[PDB]
C-alpha cells in the first residue's frame, strides 16, 4: 500500500523483478525504481563487480543482488516466488561462442515464462521490436518475432512491447556510427534511400514501462512505441557527421566482439515501419521526444566546444 | 545618416518580436494606452534597437520613448 | 534622514517555499502535564504546526 | 614581565667580521647541523613490527561495545531507558517490553557503529552496571550493511572475552 | 511605515530596477552555456531568466522589491564568472526528479493525507 | 582451458599487490590517517605507497565530512581515476554522517554520492582498525576476471 | 559559603558603576539604556542610529581607549517584535575592561556597516548577511561566507528546520551531483527535557 510522498525512502508498494539490467537498458529502468520506492530484486549472471555502479541508485534496503543462470529452471524460481510485477529486457546481440543464440529469445524469456506464471506474478511483461516481422528476416531480427508468437501463448496478460530503434547516452545503436572513423562513411548499402527508423529517445521508452508497471488495465493488450516526427532521411548518417566535425570484458583485450560482418549490417537497414493501429504511446504516455534537440548531449567530440547547428531535415517523405 | 536610415530599421523591428504588435508598425503606436502590455514587456523592446544600429539608452529616455515616433526622433537628433 | 512615514502591512516572501499557504500554525497556552502538579510549564505563549504523516520505514 | 628576542648588534671588528667572512663563503655553517646532525643516523630505529608486535595501552580504553551478564546469566540489562537518553550522538535504540515470568527486559538494542562518536558517556550512565566499551579495535567489514548492530549480535561479542573485560574493571573501578 | 528604504523610494526606480539586470541576464546566459561545456538549447536559457523574473509578482512594496535585488545582483557575479562548477547552475532544472500529481485523482491512489 | 584460472594468480595478485591510495584529509579524521604513515604502525613499505596525483592512484580513501558544496567536487574526482578503482570510506562521518546526520548542509552519508565498497567505524578509527580494514581489500580480491569471457 | 561557592570581588563592581555611569550622560542623543551584569561587565542598549558614532566616541578618548572588537555576534528572538539583536563586543587595552554594545533591528530596517572605524567587522558582516538575513548596507563587499551556493533559507535563524531542505545524492544516470528532497533514515528524536516548579524565585517573572 503506498505512502507517503514518492522522494526516495518510500514505499509505493510494488516489489519487481528485472532480469538483465546490467547493460545499457536495464540499468536506465532500475534507476527509476530506485526513486519512487520499490523492492527491485535484481539478478545478474556473472558480474560481481560490474553491478556496482549501480547501488547508489536505490535508498537503502530496497535494491537486492542474486546469482543465477537461467538454464536451470530453479534460479529463476527462487528469486520470483515473491513478486507483483516482473519485466524481461533479457537478450542480447551477436551469436556467442557458447549459447547458440537459437532459443535464447524462445528458451530463456520461456525459461522465465516458467513459474513465474505458476507462482502468481501478476503483469508479467516482455520486449519486441518495430521491425521483427516473421516472414524471412532478418537471421537476428528473427527468433524475437517467435517470441511475440511462441511466448504469448503462455501468460495471457502480457502487455509485451514494441518499441523502435532507440539512442540512449551510452547506446551502441546511434553510436555504431561515428565510431566508423574508418576508409570512409559507406551506408547500408551504400544507398541513401530507406534511412531512418523511429528514433525515441530513451527516456520515453523508460518512462513507459513504470507507466504501465501499475498502469492499470494493460494486461494481455500489446503496445508499439511511436518515434517523434516523422520517418527520417538520409541526413541522418551525415547529421552525426554534421555535429561531431568529424561489462566483463578482460585484463587486456577480447577475441571477438566486432562489427559482426552478419546481420548487424542489415539489420540496420531492414526499415519496415509497421502497423499504427497498436495504441501505443500516447495512450501510455504521456510522451514523444524529437531527434534534433537530443542529439548534441549523446554527441561530443573532438572540438568539445564550438556547435553553431542550423541544420534541421523536413521528415523526411513517404510521411 | 538619413531618414530612410532609421524609420526602415525601426519598423521591421517591432514585428520581428512574436508578441502583441500585428502591424500597428505605424510609427505612433502609444504602448497600453494603445495597444498594451507589460510594463516589463515594454522594457524588453528597448533594447534590440541598440545592440542594432548601435547606441544605449542609458537613462530615463527608455521611460518616455512610448512610441516608435520617439525612439525614431530620439535616435534622429542623437546620431544625425 | 529621509524619514519618509508611510503604512503598508508588514508581510515577507520567498524565503520558505510552499509552506507558506499550506499550512495553519496555532498558538495555544501549554495545558500541564497532569501527573504532576508543579505550575510553573505555564505562562508562555507558544506555537506549533499542524502535524502530518509519520510513516513507517 | 618581558623578553626580547632578535634584539643584537653585529659587533663591527675585524676580529668579528672575518669569523662572519669565514661563513658566509666558507660555509663554516649550514654543514655544522645537516653535515651532522642528520647523521646521527646510527641510533636505533624505532617502529612497532605490526602484524606481530603490537603497543602499549591502559585499562580505561574505549572501542567495541559488550553486554555482560552475572554469574549464571540474567542479560544484566534491566532496560532503565538511559544509556539511550545521555548518547550525544543518539546512536542506541532501546524497546523493552515485559518479559514472560515479569521481570523487564528488552527487545531491540541496536547500537549503530557509525554514529557512535566513542564518548565513554554509555559507560557511565548504567546504573545496574551492563554496557561496557571493550578494549578489542577487532573491526572493519566490507559493507556498511553491516555495521549495525542488533542485541544478538552484541552478547556473543560481548561473551567472545569476558577474560578480558571482567578483568579490567577490577583495576578501574577504585577510582571513579 | 518609517525605517529608511534600501535603493529605491517607491516602484517606479524600483520597477526600472527590475527592468535592468533582466538585460544582464538576458544578454548573458549563453556566454556560460558554451563556457561550462554544458549542452543545452540556448533559448531554454532564455525562458527560464523570464520563467523567474516573472514568478514574484504580488509584492506590494518597497524594500522588499530591494531586497529581493540584492539576491539577484548577487549571482551575477558568480555565474558570470566561474564560482560554480556545472553542478551548482544546472539545479535551476530538474532533470531527474519525478513527476508530482498536483491534480486530485492521481493522489488519491498514491501517498496520505497531502 | 586451465590456463586462464592459473593466469588469474598473477593478474588477481598483481593489482592487490601495489596500491596508490588517494587520501582526503578534511575533518579531524585525517591526522589518525597521518599516523597511519608515521613510523609505529608504517603503512608505505608494507606494499601501499602513500598519496599521489589524482590521475595515478587505484584506492580513493574519504575521511572527513561531506558538506553540501563538497559534494560537487568528489563526485568528478572519483570518475577521472583509472579502471580497477575502489572506494573505501572511513570515520564515522562517511557512513552516516557522524553527528551532523540531522544537520542541514552536511549530505548524510557519502554512500549516496558514490558506489561505496568497504566501511570502517569511529571517531577516529584507531588507526589500527584502519589497516584491519585494508586487510579485508586485499582480501577482496578473490575475484576473477575468469568466467565471464570463459564462461557466457 | 565558602568551600565551593565561587568568591566575589566588589572593587571591580564598583568602577564599571561609575566610568558607565556617565556614557549615559554625554552621548544621550543615542545611548537608551545601561547596566551592569553581576560579574562586573556592561551591558549599553544603544538604539539603532549610533552605531558608527559611538564606537567612533568609543574609538578614540583619552579617558576609554577600547581599540580592539573582539567579537561581533548575533541573536534572534521570536517575540520581540523586532527579530535580531546585535551584540559588539570591545576591549580597551589600556584599562583592562570589556564593555559590550547591544543593538536592536529588524530584517528590512537595514544597518550601517561599521567597516571604516573598525577593519575586523570586513569578515564578521559579510557573514551574518548568509545566517540571518540582516542587511548591512555601504558595506566594501557583500557575499556569501560559511554557506554553500544553494542554501537561500539563511539557516541560524529559528526558522530552518535543523535538516536543511534538500539532502544530496549523486546518481549516475548522468554525471552530475544532483538534489533530491530530504528523506531519513531515523526521525532524529524529540526528547522532552523541561521540568516543573520554577527552582530559581528571583528570577521570578512579573505577577501578572
Ligand atoms: N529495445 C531496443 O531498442 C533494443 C535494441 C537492441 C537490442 N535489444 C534487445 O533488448 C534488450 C536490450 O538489451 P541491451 O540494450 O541492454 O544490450 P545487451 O548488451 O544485450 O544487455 C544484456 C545484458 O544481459 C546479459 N545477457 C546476455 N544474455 C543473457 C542471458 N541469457 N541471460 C542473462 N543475461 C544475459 C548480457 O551479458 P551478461 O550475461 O554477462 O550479463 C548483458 O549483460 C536485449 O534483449 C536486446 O537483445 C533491444
Ligand atoms: S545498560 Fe544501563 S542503560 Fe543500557 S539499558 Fe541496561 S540499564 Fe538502561
Ligand atoms: S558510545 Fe559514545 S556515542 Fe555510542 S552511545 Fe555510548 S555514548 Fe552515545
Ligand atoms: S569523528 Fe566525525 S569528525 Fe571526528 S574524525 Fe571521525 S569523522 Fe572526522
Amino acid at each position: 500500500i503506498p505512502h507517503g510522498k514518492g522522494g526516495r525512502s518510500s514505499v509505493s508498494g510494488i516489489v519487481a523483478t528485472v532480469f538483465g539490467a546490467t547493460g545499457f537498458l536495464g540499468r536506465y529502468v532500475v534507476n527509476h525504481l530506485g526513486r519512487m520506492g520499490s523492492q527491485v530484486i535484481v539478478p545478474h549472471r556473472c558480474e560481481p563487480y560490474d553491478t556496482m555502479h549501480l547501488r547508489p541508485m536505490g535508498d537503502l534496503g530496497q535494491i537486492i543482488f542474486m546469482d543465477w543462470n537461467g538454464r536451470d529452471k530453479d534460479s529463476i524460481r527462487r528469486a520470483v516466488e515473491h513478486s507483483s510485477v516482473v519485466i524481461n529486457l533479457v537478450g542480447r546481440e551477436w551469436e556467442t561462442q557458447n549459447f547458440d543464440f537459437e532459443d535464447v529469445f524462445v528458451k530463456i524469456p520461456q525459461a522465465i515464462a516458467q513459474v513465474s506464471k505458476e507462482a502468481g506474478v501478476e503483469k508479467f511483461i516482455h520486449i519486441s521490436h518495430l521491425n521483427a516481422d516473421i516472414k524471412s528476416s532478418s537471421k537476428y531480427l528473427r527468433s524475437k518475432a517467435v517470441g511475440e508468437k511462441e511466448v504469448r501463448e503462455t501468460f495471457p496478460e502480457a502487455t509485451i512491447i514494441k518499441p523502435a530503434e532507440i539512442f540512449g547516452r551510452e547506446d551502441r545503436f546511434l553510436n555504431y556510427f561515428a565510431n566508423i572513423r574508418w576508409f570512409g562513411g559507406v551506408p547500408l548499402i551504400s544507398l541513401g534511400k530507406k534511412t531512418v527508423k523511429q528514433p525515441v529517445y530513451i527516456v520515453d521508452v523508460t518512462k513507459g514501462i513504470i507507466n504501465a508497471i501499475k498502469d492499470p488495465d494493460a494486461r494481455g493488450k500489446t503496445f508499439a512505441f511511436v518515434g517523434p516526427s516523422r520517418y527520417l532521411l538520409f541526413d541522418l548518417v551525415q547529421y552525426v557527421f554534421a555535429v561531431a566535425h568529424r561489462i566483463g570484458r578482460l585484463f587486456e583485450i577480447s577475441p571477438f566482439e566486432p562489427w559482426t560482418t552478419r546481420d548487424k549490417v542489415e539489420r540496420i537497414h531492414t526499415t519496415d515501419k509497421i502497423l499504427p493501429h497498436l495504441p501505443g504511446l500516447e495512450d501510455l504516455g504521456v510522451e514523444a521526444t524529437p531527434l534534433e534537440l537530443k542529439a548534441i548531449e549523446v554527441l561530443r567530440r573532438h572540438r568539445t566546444y564550438r556547435w553553431l547547428s542550423s541544420e534541421i531535415e523536413d521528415v523526411q517523405p513517404a510521411k | 545618416l538619413t531618414l530612410e536610415g532609421i524609420k526602415d530599421r525601426v519598423l521591421y523591428v517591432l514585428k520581428l518580436y512574436d508578441k502583441i504588435d500585428p502591424e500597428k508598425l505605424s510609427v505612433n503606436s502609444h504602448f497600453m494606452k494603445d495597444l498594451g502590455l507589460d510594463s516589463l514587456d515594454q522594457v524588453e523592446i528597448i533594447m534590440a534597437m541598440e545592440d542594432e544600429f548601435g547606441f544605449e539608452i542609458p537613462d530615463i529616455d527608455a521611460e518616455k520613448l512610448m512610441c516608435p515616433q520617439e525612439i525614431v526622433d530620439y535616435i534622429a537628433d542623437k546620431k544625425d | 534622514i529621509t524619514v519618509d512615514e508611510k503604512l503598508d502591512i508588514t508581510t515577507i516572501t520567498g524565503v520558505p517555499e510552499e509552506h507558506i499557504k499550506t499550512r495553519k500554525a496555532r498558538i495555544f497556552v501549554p495545558a500541564r502535564n497532569n501527573m504532576q502538579s508543579g505550575v510553573n510549564n505555564t505562562k508562555k505563549w507558544k506555537m506549533e504546526f499542524d502535524t502530518r504523516e509519520r510513516w513507517e520505514n | 614581565t618581558y623578553k626580547y628576542v632578535n634584539l643584537r648588534e653585529p659587533s663591527m671588528d675585524m676580529k668579528s667580521v672575518t669569523d662572519r667572512a669565514a661563513q658566509t663563503l666558507l660555509w663554516t655553517e649550514l654543514i655544522r647541523g645537516l653535515g651532522m646532525t642528520l647523521s646521527y643516523l646510527f641510533r636505533e630505529p624505532a617502529t612497532i613490527n605490526y602484524p606481530f608486535e603490537k603497543g602499549p595501552l591502559s585499562p580505561r580504553f574505549r572501542g567495541e561495545h559488550a553486554l555482560r551478564r552475572y554469574p549464571s546469566g540474567e542479560e544484566r540489562c534491566i532496560a532503565c531507558k538511559l544509556c539511550e537518553a545521555v548518547c550525544p550522538a543518539q546512536a542506541i535504540t532501546i524497546e523493552a517490553e515485559p518479559r514472560a515470568d515479569g521481570s523487564r527486559r528488552t527487545t531491540r538494542y541496536d547500537i549503530d557503529m557509525t554514529k557512535c562518536i566513542y564518548c565513554g558517556f554509555c559507560q557511565e550512565a548504567c546504573p545496574v552496571d551492563a554496557i561496557v566499551e571493550g578494549p578489542n579495535f577487532e573491526f572493519s567489514t566490507e559493507t556498511h550493511e553491516e555495521l549495525l548492530y542488533n542485541k544478538e549480535k552484541l552478547l556473543n561479542n560481548g561473551d567472545k572475552w569476558e577474560a578480558e573485560i571482567a578483568a579490567n574493571i577490577q583495576a578501574d573501578y577504585l577510582y571513579r | 511605515t518609517s525605517v529608511k528604504p534600501i535603493f529605491s523610494r517607491d516602484m517606479n526606480e524600483a520597477k526600472r530596477r527590475v527592468r535592468e539586470l533582466y538585460r544582464a541576464w538576458y544578454r548573458e546566459v549563453p556566454n556560460t552555456v558554451h563556457l561550462f561545456q554544458l549542452d543545452i538549447s540556448v533559448k531554454q536559457g532564455r525562458d527560464k531568466v523570464r520563467e523567474m523574473f516573472k514568478k514574484n509578482a504580488h509584492i506590494t512594496d518597497p524594500r522588499v522589491v530591494d531586497l529581493l535585488v540584492i539576491k539577484g545582483k548577487m549571482e551575477l557575479e558568480e555565474t558570470i564568472k566561474v564560482w560554480k562548477q556545472r553542478t551548482h547552475v544546472m539545479r535551476f532544472f530538474h532533470e531527474t526528479e519525478a513527476p508530482r500529481p498536483k491534480d486530485f485523482l492521481s493522489k488519491f491512489y498514491v501517498g496520505h493525507d497531502p | 582451458e586451465y590456463v586462464v584460472a592459473k593466469l588469474d594468480d598473477l593478474i588477481n595478485w598483481a593489482r592487490r599487490s601495489s596500491l596508490w591510495p588517494m587520501t582526503f584529509g578534511l575533518a579531524c579524521c585525517a591526522v589518525e590517517m597521518m599516523h597511519m604513515a608515521a613510523p609505529r604502525y608504517d603503512m608505505d613499505r608494507f606494499g601501499v605507497v602513500f598519496r599521489a596525483s589524482p590521475r595515478q592512484s587505484d584506492v580513493m580513501i574519504v575521511a572527513g565530512t561531506l558538506t553540501n558544496k563538497m559534494a560537487p567536487a568528489l563526485r568528478k574526482v572519483y570518475d577521472q581515476m583509472p579502471e580497477p578503482r575502489y572506494v573505501v570510506s572511513m570515520g564515522s562521518c562517511a557512513n552516516g554522517g557522524g553527528y551532523y546526520h540531522y544537520s542541514y548542509s552536511v549530505v548524510r552519508g557519502c554512500d549516496r554520492i558514490v558506489p561505496v565498497d568497504i566501511y570502517v567505524p569511529g571517531c577516529p578509527p584507531t588507526a589500527e582498525a584502519l589497516l584491519y580494514g585494508i586487510l579485508q581489500l586485499q582480501k577482496k580480491i578473490k575475484r576473477e576476471k575468469r568466467l565471464r569471457i570463459w564462461y557466457r | 559559603t565558602r568551600p565551593t561557592v565561587r568568591p566575589r570581588n566588589d572593587v571591580a563592581h564598583k568602577q564599571l558603576s561609575a566610568f558607565g555611569e556617565y556614557v549615559a550622560e554625554i552621548l544621550p542623543k543615542y545611548v537608551q539604556q545601561v547596566q551592569v551584569s553581576c560579574f562586573n561587565e556592561l551591558e549599553i542598549c544603544i538604539h539603532p542610529d549610533g552605531v558608527i558614532p559611538v564606537l567612533t566616541f568609543l574609538r578614540d578618548h583619552s579617558n576609554a581607549q577600547f581599540k580592539s572588537l573582539a567579537d561581533l555576534t548575533a541573536v534572534d528572538i521570536p517575540t520581540r517584535q523586532n527579530r535580531f539583536e546585535i551584540v559588539y563586543n570591545l576591549l580597551s587595552l589600556r584599562f583592562n575592561s570589556r564593555i559590550r554594545v547591544k543593538t536592536y533591528t529588524d530584517e528590512l530596517t537595514p544597518i550601517e556597516s561599521s567597516v571604516p572605524v573598525y577593519k575586523a567587522a570586513n569578515w564578521y558582516e559579510r557573514e551574518i548577511w548568509d545566517m540571518f538575513g540582516v542587511f548591512f548596507a555601504n558595506h566594501p563587499d557583500l557575499r556569501r561566507i560559511l554557506t554553500d551556493y544553494g542554501f537561500e533559507g539563511h539557516p541560524f535563524r529559528k526558522d530552518f528546520p535543523l535538516s536543511g531542505y534538500v539532502e544530496l545524492r549523486y546518481d549516475d544516470e548522468v554525471k552530475r551531483v544532483v538534489a533530491e528532497p530530504v528523506e531519513l533514515a531515523q526521525e532524529f528524536r524529540k526528547f522532552d527535557l523541561n521540568s516543573p516548579w520554577e527552582a530559581f524565585p528571583a528570577y521570578r517573572q512579573p505577577p501578572e
